[PDB]
């Protein structure tokens, strides 16, 4: 009864059931489990969709067996829910094939609008300069126009909707890579529920056509101005990279590994900053990033700009004597210290300023996250950042070091609910980052579980002295 | 003190489906989720009252494993009672219910009462077998029928005290 006893307890959510699931030899927990998903909020479940589904397919029958029930039962409630195991499902195995077929047998009108807006992608690649493959995008992406509004949306938006619209000017390519990415923006009209409503009706449309270097709400301002649908209260703008040819699905992992570390910081009461931004995975080649605007990268900062950091934080804020100053300098400070956090325990390589952004209040945001774990520079802090912070013997700077070691301490408090995460998806897995014999165990030293505090303390030190070697 | 009948039943049905949780439930209001399978055969005993006589029943808990099943078709000699066990939420174990029945009329004697059980109860959103299609079998057959659930306790006490007191007044004349 003990084993009975914890799971009827309070201590029993979603992740000691899933740990369970994962460990359990036994078909009875197994089944008795499977039962209890249903119990539980689906907002906290959903979370662990990836894990669930990694299981079902590399899993044992009987693991398997315990978790569809649920599955099928939540696939038949939403079509979100159901696109999303359809695309997880397929993703990650390359046991999963039948069922998949069974849930895409009604979804067409969404899967030929990612059909296309993934096959338009792969078109650009003769186009061998940026500014040539923005202009046939931007002519592409007007024919889709000609589709809505339908029985289509955007998984990585955090409401139910309908898109009705394509501002295609507007839309912009990202690099003159063969299998570049591009930006796109995208209108929408809000739902209480999508499965039981709408498909709005068209408006047949017509200065917001110009593109240009602006904020993120005069730039929804111009568009909405321009459109059709613009009146609306119902209306809304959404915004997402589109990755045709690229694997998101360590991107996926580094999101919840944030996600987690983000909820842990904020019950311990460490005001760290991080931001996880949405992927959505859409095969093993393919997917699509929710984007921060707001945010440009360093190095173009830095190119377009010719400034120094600091030069350029002084100029868009203030002088250090400015309220503005002060309150982007702490952004920068919790935002770096988090990100050094993050980019320690995960291991996060190929760190250079193409791939921190800078938003417009002063933190910064890592972003391209192949290269992580087991696979094979770091991070760094560079005089230009100790800059901006005030400098080595600044009081933002030692606080930058206090915030680390809170940080730290938080994370190895709950460190289990982060290592699950990553271990589960380990299993049938031939990502890079699981390329090593010791992925797990190396994860779980860099918790430093044994070390007193005053060994911390010494670990921040010796981690910030490192990372100003170079 | 003393008994006025001593009744033999047995627990048969597929392995897994929970007979030996019915026992521990029923004899020491003891479940467990982690499980052992039954080796060959276990004894437990209750007593109880029906129509005012005390009742001892002497439970033999078989196994569902045919590794076994030469050595528990000898204790189906001379019981008068048999719960039939199947888990609701596993189908398989249903449709096996027919060639476990054919299995009492090779080794037990043919004027023994039997209970159909569906087990696992608790198990709702799993559910593999339907309550009336089961119950629709169990009287084509001649068969009494409850289901429960060893786990959460319905209906165990139930069960037993049923098939007990449907044999004791078979007895009678
Ligand atoms: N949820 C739930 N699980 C149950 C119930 N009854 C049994 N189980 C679980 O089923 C599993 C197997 O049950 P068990 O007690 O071995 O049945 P059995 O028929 O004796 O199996 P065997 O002895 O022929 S090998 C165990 O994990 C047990 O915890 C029930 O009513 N509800
Ligand atoms: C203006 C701007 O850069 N907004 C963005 N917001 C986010 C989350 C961006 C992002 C995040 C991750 C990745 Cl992986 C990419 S990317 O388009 O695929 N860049 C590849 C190498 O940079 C872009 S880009």
């Amino acid at each position: 009864s003990w084993l009975l006893r914890l799971f009827e307890s309070k201590l029993f959510d979603i992740s000691m059931a899933i740990s369970y699931l994962y460990n359990s030899k036994e078909p009875g927990v197994q089944a008795y489990i499977g039962n209890r998903l249903f119990c539980f909020r689906n907002e906290d479940v959903d979370f662990y969709l990836p894990q669930l589904l990694n299981m079902y397919i590399h899993m044992d029958e009987d693991v398997g067996d315990a978790i569809k029930p649920y599955i099928v039962h939540r696939c038949r409630q939403s079509i979100n829910f159901s696109l999303q195991c359809a695309l997880l499902l397929g993703a990650y195995s390359s046991r999963g094939t039948k069922l998949r077929k069974l849930i895409l047998s009604r979804l067409a009108p969404e899967r030929e609008f990612i059909k296309s807006l993934m096959a338009i992608g792969k078109r650009l690649a003769t186009l061998p300069t940026k500014e040539q493959k923005t202009q046939r995008l931007i002519s592409e992406l007007s024919l889709l126009n000609h589709k809505l509004p339908a029985r289509v949306w955007l998984p990585t938006a955090g409401f139910d909707h309908h898109v009705v619209r394509v501002p295609h000017t507007q839309a912009v390519v990202l690099n003159s890579k063969d299998k570049a990415p591009y930006l796109i923006y995208v209108e929408v009209l809000e739902c209480e529920n999508f499965d039981t409503t709408s498909v709005p009706a068209r408006i047949p449309e017509n200065p917001s056509a110009v593109a240009l270097k602006e904020p993120w709400q005069e730039k929804v301002r111009r568009i909405r101005e321009g459109s059709p649908y613009g009146h609306l209260p119902n209306w809304r703008l959404l915004s997402v990279i589109v990755k045709c040819g690229d694997d998101l699905r360590q991107e996926l992992l580094a999101f919840q590994v944030l996600k987690q570390l983000q909820s842990i910081w904020e019950q311990e009461r460490v005001p760290l900053w991080i931001k996880p931004y949405k992927i959505l995975v859409i095969s093993a080649d393919s997917g699509m990033i929710e984007p921060v605007v707001n945010a440009v990268s360093i190095h173009q900062v830095k190119k377009q700009s010719q400034l120094s950091l600091l030069d350029y934080f002084l100029q868009e804020h203030g002088s250090y004597t400015t309220e503005a100053f002060l309150s982007a300098q702490r952004n920068f400070v919790q935002s770096c210290a988090g990100y050094c956090l993050v980019c320690y325990l995960l291991q996060v390589k190929d760190r250079h300023n193409g791939n921190i952004l800078l938003d417009a209040e002063g933190h910064i945001i890592h972003i391209d996250f192949g290269f992580i774990l087991s696979s094979s520079s770091a991070f760094k802090l560079t005089t230009e950042f100790v800059d901006v912070m005030g400098g080595l013997d600044g009081d933002m700077f030692n606080y930058y070091k206090m915030l680390m070691l809170q940080g730290l301490i938080a994370a190895r408090k709950h460190m289990d609910k982060v290592v699950q995460i990553v271990e589960i998806m380990q299993q049938g897995s031939q990502l890079p980052c699981f390329h090593g014999s010791s992925t797990i165990r190396n994860l779980k030293e860099r918790f430093h579980m044994s070390m007193t505090e005053e060994q911390l303390q010494l670990l921040v030190e010796q981690m910030v002295d490192g990372s100003m070697r170079s | 003190d003393e008994y006025d009948y001593l009744f033999k039943v047995v627990l048969i049905g597929d392995s897994g489906v929970g007979k030996s949780n019915l026992l521990s439930r029923f004899t020491r209001n003891e479940f467990n989720l982690e499980s052992k399978s039954t080796i060959g055969v276990e004894f437990a005993t209750r007593s109880i009252q029906v129509d005012g006589k005390t009742i001892k029943a002497q439970i033999w808990d078989t196994a569902g494993l045919e590794r076994y099943r030469a050595i528990t078709s000898a204790y189906y000699r001379g019981a008068v009672g048999a719960l039939l066990v199947y888990d609701i939420a596993k189908h398989l174990t249903y449709e096996n219910v027919e060639r476990w029945l054919k299995e009492l009329r090779d080794h037990a004697d043919s004027n023994i009462v039997i209970m159909l059980v569906g087990n696992k109860s608790d198990l709702r959103h799993l559910r593999a077998v339907p309550t009336d299609e089961a119950r629709a079998f169990a009287e084509k057959n001649g068969l009494s029928f409850i289901e429960t659930s060893a786990l959460d306790s319905t209906n165990v006490e139930a069960a037993f005290q049923t098939i007990l007191t449907e044999i004791y007044r078979i007895v009678s004349q």
